[PDB]
């Protein structure tokens, strides 16, 4: 309850940890632990009827946002532990059931069946991008082929759960909580040309409500980065 | 010099041996280790996790994520079917593109428990009850709620637990596993009567598959 | 993917029995061919949808049926006031491709 | 019976993955083949069931030979001799038959004379990073990760052609050997379009039926 | 006989093999051997000598050995650029025909730390002050002696003492060595005022070569 | 990574040095090689970063054949032999191909027959002086130093010709082993005009840019 | 490398050999052993039993 991390403070009341272990420290590359750890609180997204699911790629939600983000552009290089925060808020008329899945190394699938997608359609810098439940045609050149059930990496939806994860069904639970440790094959890679980790939420039971109640739920994301640090002097 | 004698079945190229082969790169002094989180030292556990079942196929779900997904409403006859599918393995089931489905499939004999869970995502108002039957291998399919529950069930009380597990074994008429209405969705106004229901299916830790083959997933 | 109806023009009686046919290229998947009514100085009307089911506000004479690769439509008894042209539309990528058109003229 | 289910037994298995022909005399005629996990779609759906593999390398070269059509006046060939030449990740390479990369230092070659056991060679883990990565998110063009860079294998007879034409054909065998794994993945659903990245085109998520009852 | 078998990759020549060899000439003698001084266990015994670097290319310098030695004048801004040069390898640094620079080009991969000496062969009663900027890659060039201060330098006073050295790493923008007038040289009556700097480069001590390969500096 | 730097990794490796054919029946085929260092230059470049070298010698030879156009009817060819014969440093020396010094007995030579393993030999530190010497200032003609003479190779087929005209060719692959190497030395700048000497035309130290800043 | 010598007698198939042959399916992990009564060690055990005699034949 009210834990807090520098000038920020969120409160919580069920955690699951990664891949079983705790993220944590290692030319020589110094530490800064106090003055970008705290919570970056990211903008809601609306969970309307038809929605179809979002993502967010992981080291790049964190470039625009504040002294992190300058101390992206100072460094060459970093390693870094994530924590995720996920919690929607409905009342106990809503009903629906959200997967909350971290996936490392998600490449996605183009469009078109000879490209490759481009870095803005990839990802939006603190924002979310929004899968569809509908095709992206062919025609266009450099677009991400968003089908939901494929999840836009060319497999089965169902299937992702062997990925660290967590359920939010509205009528028992109300938050998801994740600790992803770092996953790569370097132990210090290129941070402007490589995201490690992705953040799909996907709704799996639609929402639904009687007339009457809000038409549509917000969700919050709040990303904490635990043992940051760099390379250079 | 030492006098050898050389047999048959000497100077051939069998595919599956293990033999001393000489390096084309010595001297290179290779890469060390890393410790990377999440090791895999056994294709069972990949199957041990829980997966959701496209329970709901009907030719039009099949791309959609209505799949997964089985409607449960509130009608006016009392005692009907909810879904139900056999466990006959490989002629198009619906445990067969699933997680543990998948592993099964580069194996030609296999056999062990499964475990089934149901997921009620429905309102936190609306209560029901549900029940669970099983038809062992060479007991009919029930026709009736009545004589499914004279066989092995699980009746699931919507309003006080929202996950029901059952067990079944599973082996390479081979089984059913049925639900049926036992009573009607009773809800209070203003909350919607059209609720869903998940499907998790899991491997039940304890079995084995013998001569790897492979998968009927490819042109 | 590309839709050819037959016969393009189609004569019969009112009372009897007539159905025409809408063959695809490739494979069309039963959920996405749908059938749709134009008469003389009117827009199209979404007649059957999903190769089976009846729209709403239609009459029961109709009914669709079909798979794979070819597709048909019945009129089990045929009045006066439904001759108009037919045409066929698929999904297999895009775009969304229609038919020739099945123009009935009652006799 | 759960040896059966281990990674080595599910990987280290052989498995054809190249398949290239060339004659001596038509000025145009060696192999080449860079070497890469995703040629075959049968192994590479094992393959990308991790995220990160490490394994050491065996290769196996079945080499035949075939006499083409010449002229006329009694063809007598002795024995034949071949070169398979093995370019390690940024190194020198060839581009005709008669060239300087053949004779560099730093590329071993084996030499293999025609009627005798075939040639395997063994091939380390060769690479910087600590494993090699089947998906790669991000850029170095998207998704290709030049870290994971196993090298090029390259043929050729040595024999000067004599009086007749001579074509031969090369079936290349693979094997990982000591495999880890780490960070298991989904199998893929849908079907593969091209050897270089993931692109696809959707695809319903299981054969259907007709009632749900 | 004992019965063998022979595997395959048996009668090949894979020229980076280690095997045992007949001796052509047995019965000989060999002579013995003598301690000769100077001997080399290691390329990087090399590489840890200093090498004056061709800092001042230009065109028409390269065929003199005038292209060892930096321009120092007195002038009248103060506030200048004396010399300035990348770190980007391979792509005609002048850290590149250098000793040090001879045997990463044996290698494909390698990363260590450099020692950069600087020492100023003008005369004894010639007095100044340099600034001696390193920018880390990824930061630009500075382009005044202000924003040049405010990264990582070093002040060398000349007349105090005649060497300064600055330790940069380098890895196979991505670096500047750049320098600049602090102060302009202050000089007596019949002294010259045009003089000149020597830059010496090394390695410091600790890094490592990986797969090698042969030089680009041959036909 | 330090053990890759050594000098026994720097220079045990293998390297293609001579290239010569040869045929049986036209009376001036046999190949002729006097071994020196200075053949290849990359090869070269290496070892005259250091002035004193002391090393064993291992050469393989790759000998492949080829049938010649001869008239009609016929031709038949056995399994040929070669002989590779090794001249001390003051030897007698061979000037045909039927000759008095192949058969003497302080030349050892190997005979091979075609369609088996390379036929490898081994030479030892085969000198007076206690090291090999890449530079002698000096004179014996300048810079030349009689001492480090390591001897001659020559080829030819043992087999008299019966019906057609057969040549070979002989690759020469050279490997110093057990190497020990002293006083280091520049690398070369100037490019390499002839095999004798150390002669040069001068160019420039580096290669340009535009301004210094 | 180690100098040896093949003598008469070394690339045939003599079929009344034993010698070690190279195992096509490794890995497969057989089937244990079992139970069964009845073991048969010598045909000798199958003599050994009482059979009726023919000694009646006169050809029909």
């Amino acid at each position: 309850r009210s834990i807090t991390l520098g000038n920020s403070t969120i409160t919580t009341q069920n955690v699951v940890v990664g891949y079983g272990v705790w993220p944590e420290y290692l030319d020589q590359p110094t530490q800064p632990d106090v003055a970008t750890c705290r919570f970056y609180t990211l903008e809601s997204v609306q969970w309307m009827k038809n929605s179809a699911g979002w993502w967010w790629k992981l080291p790049d939600a964190l470039s625009q946002m504040g002294l992190f983000g300058q101390n992206m552009q100072y460094h060459y290089l970093g390693r870094t532990g994530y924590t995720i925060h996920v919690q929607c808020n409905a009342s106990k008329f809503h009903q629906g059931c959200l997967l909350v899945v971290c996936v490392p190394e998600a490449e996605m699938g183009c469009s078109n069946l000879n490209n490759t997608p481009e870095f803005s359609e990839l990802s939006g810098g603190d924002s979310a991008r929004m899968f569809t439940d509908t095709q992206v045609g062919e025609s266009n050149a450099k677009k991400v082929q968003t089908a939901v059930w494929n999840a836009g990496m060319g497999v089965g939806v169902g299937n992702l759960t062997i990925f660290p994860h967590q359920w939010i069904n509205l009528r028992t639970n109300n938050s998801a909580t994740l600790v992803m440790p770092y996953i790569n094959s370097v132990p210090m890679d290129n941070m402007f040309r490589h995201n490690n980790l992705t953040l799909m939420i996907i709704p799996f039971v639609p929402l639904n409500y009687s007339e009457g109640s809000s038409p549509y739920v917000p969700i919050t994301v709040t990303i904490a980065p635990m043992c940051a640090e760099y390379n250079g002097l | 010099g030492l006098p050898v004698m050389t047999t048959p079945g000497s100077t051939q190229f069998l595919t599956s041996d293990d033999f001393q082969s000489p390096s084309a790169m010595p001297q290179f002094d290779v890469t060390p280790e890393m410790q990377i989180p999440g090791r895999v030292n056994n294709l069972m556990e990949i199957a041990e996790v829980d997966s959701v079942v496209p329970v709901n196929n009907t030719e039009d779900n099949v791309s959609s994520l209505k799949a997964y997904q089985i409607p449960v409403q509130s009608n006016s006859d009392n005692g009907k079917q909810v879904f139900g599918f056999p466990l006959q393995p490989g002629a198009n089931n619906v445990l067969n593109r699933t997680l543990l489905g998948e592993i099964l499939n580069y194996y030609t004999h296999w056999s062990g428990s499964i475990k089934l869970t149901f997921m009620f995502c429905g309102s936190a108002m609306a209560t029901g009850k549900f029940l669970l039957a099983y038809s062992p291998p060479g007991a009919g399919v029930p026709k009736n709620r009545k004589d499914a529950m004279l066989g092995t069930h699980v009746i699931w009380d919507v309003g006080l637990q929202s996950s029901c597990v059952l067990c079944v074994p599973w082996i390479s008429a081979a089984g059913y596993v049925t639900c049926w209405y036992q009573t009607n969705i009773v809800v209070p106004a203003d909350v919607q009567s059209s609720c869903d229901i998940l499907c998790f299916v899991s491997a039940c830790n304890d079995f084995s598959v013998r001569m790897l083959k492979d998968t009927p997933f490819i042109r | 993917n590309v839709l050819t109806q037959s016969p393009p023009i189609m004569s019969a009686s009112p009372g009897e029995k007539v159905t025409m046919t809408c063959r695809a290229s490739s494979s069309v998947s039963s959920s996405y061919l749908h059938w749709y009514q134009q008469k003389s100085g009117a827009s199209p009307k979404l007649w059957i949808y999903s190769t089976s089911n009846l729209a709403s506000g239609v009459p029961a004479r109709f009914s669709g049926s079909g798979s794979g690769t070819s597709y048909s439509l019945t009129i089990s008894s045929v009045e006066a006031e439904d001759a108009a042209t037919y045409y066929c539309q698929q999904f297999s990528g895009y775009p969304l491709t229609f038919g020739a058109g099945t123009k009935l003229e009652l006799k | 019976s759960r040896s059966e289910s281990s990674i080595e037994n599910f990987l280290c298995r052989s498995a054809c993955v190249y398949y290239a022909t060339y004659t001596n005399n038509s000025k145009k005629g060696f192999a080449e083949w860079v070497i890469n996990t995703r040629q075959v779609a049968q192994l590479r759906r094992k393959l990308e069931l991790f995220t990160y593999l490490r394994f050491d390398l065996e290769l196996t070269f079945v080499i035949t030979s075939a006499q083409q059509p010449s002229t006329a006046s009694s063809v007598d060939a002795p024995v034949q001799t071949h070169q398979i030449m093995y370019v390690p990740p940024g190194g020198p390479v060839p581009t005709k038959v008669k060239d300087y990369a053949w004779q560099t230092s730093t590329n071993p070659s084996v030499f293999w004379t025609e009627g005798n056991a075939p040639p395997r060679m063994s091939i380390p883990f060769i690479s910087i990073g600590n494993a090699y990565s089947c998906f790669y998110d991000g850029w170095t063009v998207y998704g290709i990760n030049t870290l994971n860079n196993m090298g090029t294998l390259y043929m050729r007879h040595v024999n000067e052609a004599g009086q007749g034409p001579i074509k031969s054909t090369v079936r290349i065998y693979f094997k990982p050997k000591h495999v880890k794994a780490w960070v298991p993945r989904p199998p893929r659903l849908c079907q593969y379009e091209k050897q270089k990245n993931v692109n696809f085109s959707p695809i319903g998520v299981t054969t259907s039926r007709t009632d749900i009852i």
